[PDB]
């Protein structure tokens, strides 16, 4: 239990940063913060595409 | 008539050794080791959610 309450501290940082959610309850922040999956810039994988 | 070996019946000779096709030999002895254990059922802990 020690040693996983380190690593539960690091996690939060990429769902914070990447996704806005709470890592908790997975539920999304209240605030509508920046989160880096904002960006317009999507490539959006088609059954062409995927396996590649 | 001649004589011929055909009137005497003569026994085969027994050569020594046995032909044998092998054996596939045990997987989960080499890809798991033994561990010592005592007679009975074991116990192990498991992890099953993180906090």
């Amino acid at each position: 239990m020690a040693d996983l309450s380190g690593v539960a501290l690091g996690r939060a940082l990429d769902l914070i940063g990447i996704h806005g959610i709470n890592p908790l309850t997975g539920a999304a922040l209240a605030g509508t913060p920046p989160k880096i999956i904002d960006t317009t810039n999507v490539v959006e994988l088609t059954t062409e595409t995927l396996g590649l | 008539a001649v004589l011929k070996t055909s009137s005497f019946q003569l026994p085969r000779h027994l050569v020594p050794g046995v032909w044998q096709k092998a054996q596939g030999q045990s997987v989960l002895a080499r890809l798991s080791n033994a561990e010592p254990q005592e007679f009975g059922e074991q116990q192990y802990m498991t992890l099953t959610a993180p906090p």
